[PDB]
């Protein structure tokens, strides 16, 4: 009901056209989270049989940590590091890695995805601008009759 | 058109996976050619090569990503055999490509084979580091605390 | 000043009700034509005096003038609603 | 009809007026007219040496 | 000569004069208009229905290439055509002269976007109505 | 690159290497393979080379009837006629 | 049209021609699939 | 008192003009907010009679997620899930489903419309810049005036 509307109709043929660059943000977002999970999920639990759990736990933290949600205290906890210090006197010497990779994810996901996503929609709106527009015109004559 | 090995039908990505997954069932109905030599003709397909190297490489991933996962045995498990097995063929095509077909400057030059060559070095370590003593706990945590960085490579390679 | 007021004058009269019809339309297309001519006269001698002796040129943009209510033509050009003479660094200086 | 039909000619003389005030299209009518004035002053000439054969030699 | 279905021979004069047009133009080598007629796939009166004598023979009538061009446009263009108009019982009636002249400049419009004649186009669309 | 891999994927390509190594010891020691692939006719390189120099022809053609058109160089030509109309003119007057 | 009577222009946009199935020229601009005239301010005009 | 100054003044110009973006972008929002909002309270809370405090959970929840504060501990907490991992062991199967919701939403949210809105403005800062610098000089006569 809003493709009637002179700011939303357009807008909303854009939306479409901005979906390819939305799929080409997910092909390259799925790399690094199946990656890092799977990297993660085996250094914070070595020693236990693959379940329905590990595959949730690798699907799970990494998707929510690229919104700003960062479970650091919830890994100190898994972790088993008691010190002070978030990464310091744990059991095994492998788990303190786990904040770096972390730390590379990030790195990968916000800082370079999604201002490279940002990017991709100023390019995109800019060129496909006038044409959704005439789009929208032709539009309005099929949604009158 | 060079890409598709002189065929129209099969020109996308579902039409060439669906051909072949099924090779008896869609290749002799969509026949373009812009019955043996159809087979002949699809399969040295570049495209073709690729979707072999993209399955092969996807199988890869996932049976690594299981491998480093699941606990690891007191002694060396099938499934890194297997994986032992395929990192050698994955080695051995590396320096074929190397000694006798491009050169080795032309070789180190590829920022993708230089990628490679990590891939194959974090393996072996991570392997002989588990297979100097398999019933050792610690041997195992480093083992796979190499083989997480092994890991992160394999998805790269899916970039490529 | 006239030619803002000549600006203003033209510019309403091509979009006046005593104007709409299917024979004035040549007649309504000139209006505009010659509205935004004698708003490039305005802009342009004003530029002319600014660039000739710019205190003067202020002293001339301040004087107030007999014909009408004694407004300025500062004043005229806000009620013209000229704004490429308002926009002007000449103008824009007087009005700082 | 006769709405549609005064204003299809009016827009073909206007657009004729807009095609003819184009700057190509007077670049190219000046080069056209230039050729056909050498080729005048050229049939001249032929005419002013016919004419300087026919009567200063014949004197 | 004559043909048994009552369409065609409703058809006046200059309905086979542009029929002569087509005709002529499309015995030349290798001309897109015969090309065109032929993969239409149609009868000698365009219905997309794919007697031999009258379909070779006047293959190029008014009505057919009319069905072909309302194809070309979308689905459910169909041009309506009057030929009724022409008959001598008709002469009284006003303003039937720049009717007759409209719908046969029209045709001839038609014939002129087919061999891509702009100019020929442009002076038969300038003669008639309905311009835009 | 994807031309020149073998067809066979990673985990089986130890099957294409031992093949290949066949193929080089047949190769080095008897050789019986001898690389046999597929030449075109003369009647279809002789059709390539026509279309080619036809093509070739058209473009030219096209290209110098492009350049011709191009306003700067029509300026050029007037302005050259013109110069030779007054060198014209001249000899004119002098035979005048 | 548009620029010497818009209301004429507008009822010239709404009529039925008998030649074809009694369709306006925007019926017959959508089946010609005419996205410069369908843009135009004029058809917009009549479409509102 | 900021229309006065030759940097502000424009501004404030340019974010009268943004804000028909801006009320775009929460029409497009207000969408995908109650749709998840309505699904998501039913899921964490089947069973309960409708009252004032289902509707506070369907606005409160949906709004605050769409800028990083994730309220997975909470929802952990009313979904009743006892499972170390967050969304296993469940008293119902279909409360596992809110995670999944969840992340569509923010997918919908952050991903797609806040990053569309960063093109909408940059877009429409380009094309009425000049004319706002225009109708700030028209303005210091009017405030001077
Ligand atoms: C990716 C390339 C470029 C750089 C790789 C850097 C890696 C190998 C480095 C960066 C930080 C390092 C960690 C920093 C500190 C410690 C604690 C120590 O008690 C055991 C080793 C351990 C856990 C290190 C392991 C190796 C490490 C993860
Ligand atoms: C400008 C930017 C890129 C600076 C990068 C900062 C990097 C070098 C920092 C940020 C967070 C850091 C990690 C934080 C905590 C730990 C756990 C500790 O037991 C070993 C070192 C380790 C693993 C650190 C390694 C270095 C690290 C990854
Ligand atoms: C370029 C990249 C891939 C280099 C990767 C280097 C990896 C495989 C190596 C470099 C340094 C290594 C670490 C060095 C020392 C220790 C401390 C030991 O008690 C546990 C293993 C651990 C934590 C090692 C894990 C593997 C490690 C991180
Ligand atoms: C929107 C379209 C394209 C995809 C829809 C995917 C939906 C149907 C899928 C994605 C993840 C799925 C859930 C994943 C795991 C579980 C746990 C199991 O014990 C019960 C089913 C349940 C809760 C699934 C329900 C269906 C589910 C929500
Ligand atoms: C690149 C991006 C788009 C990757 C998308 C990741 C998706 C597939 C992941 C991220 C978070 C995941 C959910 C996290 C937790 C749970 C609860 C569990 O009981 C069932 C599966 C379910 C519901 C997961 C389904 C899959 C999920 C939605």
């Amino acid at each position: 009901y809003y493709a009637l509307s002179k700011n939303l109709g357009p807008k909303l043929i854009m939306m479409m056209e901005m979906m390819k660059d939305v799929s080409t943000f997910v092909f390259l977002l799925l790399i690094f989270l199946i990656g890092y999970g799977v990297a993660a999920q085996s250094l914070l639990s070595p020693d236990e049989d693959f379940s329905s759990r590990t595959f949730i736990g690798v699907l799970f933290r990494p998707y929510f940590q690229i919104y700003g949600e960062l479970f650091l205290d919830d890994l100190n906890s898994e972790a088993n590091c008691l010190g002070d210090t978030p990464f310091t006197e744990c059991s095994r010497e492998t788990v303190r890695m786990v904040p770096f990779f972390l730390a590379v994810y990030i790195l990968g996901s916000n800082v370079l995805l999604v201002n490279l996503l940002i990017a991709m929609f100023n390019d995109t709106y800019m060129k496909v601008q006038e044409a959704a527009e005439d789009l929208w015109r032709k539009q309005n004559y099929e949604l009158c009759a | 058109a060079d890409w598709y090995g002189h065929l129209k039908s099969v020109t996308s990505f579902w039409a060439v996976l669906f051909a072949f997954f099924f090779p008896f069932f869609v290749l002799p109905f969509i026949n373009f050619s812009e019955l043996r030599r159809k087979f002949a003709k699809f399969y040295s397909a570049p495209y073709t090569r690729f979707i072999s190297d993209l399955l092969s490489h996807f199988v890869l991933c996932v049976v690594t990503s299981y491998f480093v996962l699941d606990k690891l045995e007191d002694t060396i498990s099938a499934i890194e055999w297997i994986l032992l097995v395929w990192f050698v063929a994955l080695l051995l095509e590396e320096l074929r490509q190397m000694i006798f077909c491009d050169g080795i400057a032309e070789y180190i030059s590829d920022t993708w084979n230089r990628l490679d060559l990590i891939m194959i070095t974090l393996f072996f370590v991570g392997f002989f580091t588990h297979a100097s003593d398999p019933s050792n706990q610690d041997s195992k945590v480093v083992s796979k605390g190499i083989h997480a960085f092994l890991v992160v490579v394999l998805w790269l390679r899916f970039m490529r | 000043i006239n030619a803002l007021v000549a600006s203003r004058i033209l510019e309403r009269l091509s979009t006046h009700r005593a104007l709409q019809g299917p024979h004035l339309a040549e007649e309504r297309a000139k209006m505009q034509h010659n509205a935004k001519k004698f708003e490039e006269l305005a802009v342009g001698v004003l530029g002319e005096c600014h660039g000739s002796d710019s205190h003067m040129a202020s002293e001339m943009l301040h004087s107030k003038n007999d014909m009408f209510n004694k407004k300025n033509a500062i004043n005229i050009a806000y009620d013209a609603k000229s704004l490429a003479f308002l926009s002007h660094p000449a103008t824009q200086s007087v009005i700082n | 009809t006769t709405f549609e039909e005064l204003n299809t000619d009016k827009f073909l003389r206007r657009w004729e007026r807009e095609r003819q005030e184009m700057l190509e299209a007077r670049v190219k009518m000046t080069n056209d007219n230039v050729v056909q004035a050498m080729g005048m002053m050229d049939q001249l000439l032929e005419h002013m040496i016919s004419f300087r054969f026919s009567l200063d030699q014949q004197a | 000569a004559k043909t048994n279905i009552t369409a065609l021979d409703e058809l006046p004069s200059f309905a086979l004069a542009i029929e002569e047009l087509y005709k002529r133009e499309a015995k030349k080598p290798h001309s897109h208009v015969q090309r065109l007629v032929s993969l239409s796939n149609t009868d000698v009166l365009g219905r997309h229905y794919r007697g031999r004598d009258l379909a070779n023979t006047r293959a190029y009538n008014v009505l057919r290439m009319d069905q072909i061009f309302a194809r070309l446009v979308s689905k459910d263009f169909s041009v309506n055509r009057d030929f009724t108009i022409y008959d001598s019982k008709y002469d009284k009636v006003p303003g039937i002269q720049f009717r007759r002249t409209a719908q046969a400049s029209h045709m001839l419009f038609l014939w002129a976007i087919c061999l891509d004649r702009f100019r020929m186009a442009r002076h038969f669309w300038l003669i008639g109505d309905q311009s835009i | 690159e994807y031309k020149d891999r073998p067809f066979l994927p990673a985990p089986f390509i130890l099957l294409a290497h031992v093949h290949m190594l066949f193929m080089r010891l047949l190769r080095l020691c008897g050789v019986h393979t001898q690389e046999h692939e597929k030449i075109q006719d003369d009647e279809t390189k002789r059709k390539i080379t026509t279309f080619e120099e036809l093509n070739t022809d058209k473009f030219l053609r096209r290209w110098e009837r492009e350049r011709q058109e191009m306003l700067e160089a029509r300026v050029k030509m007037t302005n050259d006629n013109v110069v030779q109309a007054m060198g014209m003119m001249d000899q004119l007057l002098e035979h005048m």
